[PDB]
C-alpha cells in the first residue's frame, strides 16, 4: 500500500466500485488511512481520489469513501476545467463546478466546507453558479454556504450567475437576500454583467428587485455597457426607467447605433441607421430647447468625417455602407471616450475588413489610430504590432508599396512598446514573468519583422533617416530575449519563429539587408548571448549555405567588416569556425579573417594563465577574455 | 482573412469560476 494510488485514482476516474472494494482488504487504522488519504502528484492536478471522484460525477466512489469511514472531505486540491486550474478545490468545489448534485448531496450530508475559499476565493457556491444548476445552488444556500463571500476581485456569486446566462439561479439568489447592488474592485454591479451578456430576463428581475444604476470605473453606466456590446434588447428595458434623462437616452442610442456597424458578430447596417435616427430625432425635435452634440475635431483616421449633426446629413448616410462604419467609429469614440478599453476593438475590426477587401490604404490609417489609442492607455500592444507586420507583409507580397510614414509610425510605436515591455519585465515578480517575457519576445520579433519590411521598401532619404533613427533608439536600448539574443542575434539566427499568417510570405531571417541596417544603426556587432555565442557564432550555424548563399556571404562580409571578432570564444571554448555546421560557412569565414599576433598572444595568455589583471592594458583585459 | 484573426481578442480573472 506504499504507493498504490494508481489503482484508486483509475477506479475513481470512471467511478469503479468493485475495483475499490477489492483494493480495500481488512486494514487496521494505519494502513487504512495510508490507503484512503494517499494523494499523488499527476502534474497539473492534486490527484486525490476524492477530486476525480467528484469531477467525473461518480457518487458511488465517494459513497464508499464516506459511509463507514469519513475520508478527508476538506482535501485541498487543484482541478482543471479548461484553463481554470484553481487550488483549494475540495470535492464540493469541483463537484459544484462540474454540476453533479449526487456527489454534493453525499458531501454536505456529512458536513463539508460549503464556504471553502481558494487562491481566488471562489466559493463552491460560485462554482455552482458558474455551472448554472439551480438544484446545487439552493442546496448550498439552504446549508448556509456564505452567499456574501466574494472572490479576490469582488465578483459575488450573483454577478457570475448574471453573466453566464442562468436566470433561474439569479432569481433564486435575489430571492434569498443577496446583494443586487454589489460592487467590484473596478466596478461591476449586477446590471453591468447581465447587460454586457445581454440577458433580458436577468435585467428584468434585477430592476424588479431595485438593483439601482451606478457608473463603472471606466465611466460606464449599465445602459452604456448594454449599448456598447450591441445588445439592443436589454437597452430598451433599461430605457424604460424614465430616470436616465434624455442626456443618457440620446447617449445610449447613439452608442449602440454606432456599435452595430463596427462590430464582428451582429454587424447590421439596417440596425445602424435606425438607431442613429432614433438617437438624433430625440434632440432635433423638441421646440426651443433642442440639444446639439458636443463638437468633435475631424479625426484624420475616419476619412476626415466630422460626423453628422443634421437630419439631412444623417439621411445622406443611408446610401453608403462605407460611410456608416466610419460614422459608427466616430460616434463610439465620441461617447465611449479615447481611454476606454473596448473603444479600440471596433477600429481594428473595421481596419481588418478593409484589409480583407484589399483596401489596405484605409486599413493602415484605422489601425494606426487604434494603436495610438491603445498605446496612450498603457495597454498591451504586443499583438497590434504583429497585425501591422502581417498587413505590411501582405502589402509587399501582392504588388503594393507601403508608405514610409506608415512604417515610421509603426516602428516608433514598436520601440515605445518594447521599452514599456522591458519596464514591465523589470518591474514585476515571478508571478507573471513568463507571460510578460513571452510578450516581450513577441514584441521584439514584431519589431524585427517591421525592420525586414522596411528594408524591402524603397523610400526617400528623409524617410530612411527617420526609420534608421527609430531603429537606432531601440539598438541603444539594448534589448535581449530570455536566452540572451540581442536584436542582432535574432536577425542572423534561422531559428527565430517568423509568424505564419502573412509575414511568412515576405520575411526571411536571416537577412542581409536587416543585419546591414542594424550594423549601420550601431548594433553591438561583438555582443554575446546568455551562452556566449556572438553574432558570428550563430550565423555560421546555418542550414542552407548552398541556396541562400547570397544572404550568408553578405552577412559574414558585413559582420566582420563591422568589427566582429572572428576568433571569439563562447562558454564552451569554441571559435566561430570551430562552431561551423557546414563547409561553405567556414570557408567564407576563413576568407574573411586575418591572422593577428594580438589574437595569437591572447590565446597563449588564456591557455597558460598569467593572472592578466594588471601588467596588461585595460582594453586588452577584455580582449584576453574574448579568446 | 484578417477579420477572422480578430475573434481571438474577444484574458481576465474577474469573470472566471
Amino acid at each position: 500500500m506504499e504507493g498504490l494510488a494508481g489503482y484508486v485514482y483509475k477506479a475513481a476516474s470512471e467511478g469503479k466500485v468493485l475495483t475499490l472494494a477489492a483494493l480495500l482488504l481488512n486494514r487496521s487504522e494505519s494502513d487504512i488511512r495510508y490507503l484512503l488519504g494517499y494523494v499523488s502528484q499527476q502534474g497539473g492536478q492534486r490527484s486525490t481520489p476524492l477530486i476525480i471522484a467528484a469531477r467525473n460525477g461518480h457518487a458511488k466512489v465517494v459513497r464508499l469513501l464516506l459511509e463507514h469511514y469519513r475520508v478527508q472531505t476538506q482535501q485541498t486540491g487543484t482541478v482543471r476545467f479548461d484553463g481554470y486550474v484553481i487550488d483549494g478545490a475540495t470535492a464540493l468545489w469541483c463537484a459544484a463546478g462540474a454540476g453533479h448534485f449526487e456527489v454534493v448531496k453525499l458531501l454536505v450530508s456529512h458536513g463539508a466546507n460549503v464556504n471553502h475559499t481558494t487562491v481566488t476565493n471562489s466559493t463552491p457556491l460560485r462554482a455552482a453558479c458558474f455551472d448554472g444548476r439551480l438544484d446545487i445552488v439552493k442546496y448550498l444556500v439552504e446549508n448556509n454556504a456564505n452567499i456574501s463571500i466574494a472572490n479576490k476581485y469582488d465578483n459575488t456569486c450573483l454577478m457570475i450567475a448574471a453573466y453566464k446566462g442562468h436566470t433561474d439561479v439569479v432569481r433564486y439568489l435575489l430571492e434569498q437576500r443577496a446583494d443586487p447592488n454589489a460592487k467590484a474592485h473596478c466596478g461591476a454591479t449586477a446590471l453591468h454583467f447581465a447587460a454586457e451578456a445581454g440577458h433580458i430576463d436577468i435585467v428584468k428581475e434585477l430592476i424588479k428587485w431595485r438593483a439601482a444604476i451606478v457608473v463603472n470605473g471606466h465611466g460606464m453606466t449599465p445602459l452604456k455597457v448594454a449599448a456598447e456590446s450591441c445588445k439592443a434588447d436589454v437597452v430598451e428595458l433599461l430605457l424604460s426607467h424614465a430616470d436616465c434623462d434624455r442626456r443618457s437616452r440620446i447617449e445610449a442610442l447613439e452608442l449602440l447605433g454606432a456599435s452595430f456597424a463596427n462590430d464582428r458578430e451582429n454587424y447590421d447596417i439596417i440596425k445602424t441607421y435606425h438607431y442613429l435616427y432614433l438617437a438624433m430625432l430625440e434632440r432635433f425635435q423638441d421646440g426651443d430647447n433642442i440639444l446639439e452634440k458636443e463638437v468633435l475635431p475631424p479625426i484624420h483616421a475616419y476619412g476626415n468625417r466630422t460626423e453628422c449633426r443634421n437630419p439631412q446629413e444623417l439621411e445622406s448616410i443611408r446610401q453608403d455602407r462605407d460611410a456608416l462604419h466610419m460614422e459608427g467609429l466616430i460616434v463610439r469614440e465620441r461617447i465611449l471616450g479615447a481611454d476606454n478599453i473596448d473603444v479600440s476593438h471596433p477600429i481594428i475590426y473595421r481596419g481588418a475588413v478593409y484589409a480583407d477587401n484589399m483596401e489596405f490604404e484605409q486599413c493602415i490609417k484605422l489601425w494606426l489610430h487604434a494603436l495610438h489609442l491603445r498605446q496612450k492607455g498603457n495597454r498591451n500592444t504586443h499583438k497590434d504590432l504583429l497585425r501591422f507586420a502581417q498587413v505590411f507583409s501582405q502589402m509587399i507580397h501582392l504588388n503594393e508599396t507601403v508608405k514610409a510614414p506608415d512604417i515610421e509610425c509603426v516602428l516608433r510605436c514598436s520601440v515605445l512598446e518594447i521599452e514599456q515591455s522591458m519596464n514591465r519585465v523589470k518591474n514585476i515578480s515571478d508571478a507573471d514573468v513568463h507571460n510578460a517575457m513571452d510578450n516581450y519576445e513577441c514584441n521584439l520579433y514584431t519589431f524585427l519583422y517591421l525592420v525586414c519590411i522596411s528594408t524591402k521598401t524603397q523610400c526617400s532619404e528623409e524617410d530612411q533617416c527617420k526609420i534608421n533613427k527609430q531603429i537606432y533608439n531601440l539598438i541603444h536600448l539594448d534589448p535581449r530575449t530570455r536566452e540572451g539574443f540581442t536584436l542582432l542575434h535574432l536577425a542572423v539566427n534561422s531559428n527565430t519563429p517568423v509568424d505564419d499568417f502573412h509575414t511568412n510570405d515576405v520575411c526571411s531571417f536571416p537577412n542581409a539587408l536587416v543585419t546591414k541596417l542594424l550594423l549601420d544603426c550601431g548594433a553591438e556587432v561583438n555582443a554575446v548571448d546568455n551562452e556566449g555565442n556572438s553574432a558570428l557564432h550563430i550565423i555560421v550555424q546555418y542550414n542552407r549555405p548552398i541556396s541562400d548563399f547570397l544572404t550568408l556571404h553578405s552577412i559574414i562580409i558585413s559582420l566582420v567588416e563591422a568589427g566582429a571578432h572572428t576568433d571569439m570564444t563562447n562558454k564552451q571554448n569554441k571559435t566561430p569556425l570551430d562552431k561551423s555546421t557546414t563547409g561553405v560557412s567556414e570557408i567564407l569565414l576563413k576568407t574573411q579573417m586575418k591572422m593577428s599576433l594580438k589574437c595569437l598572444a591572447a590565446r597563449a595568455v588564456r591557455a597558460n594563465d598569467i593572472n592578466y589583471q594588471d601588467q596588461i592594458p585595460r582594453t586588452l583585459e577584455e580582449f584576453v577574455g574574448f579568446h | 482573412k484578417f477579420a477572422d484573426h480578430l475573434h481571438k481578442f474577444h484574458a481576465a480573472g474577474d469573470l472566471w469560476q
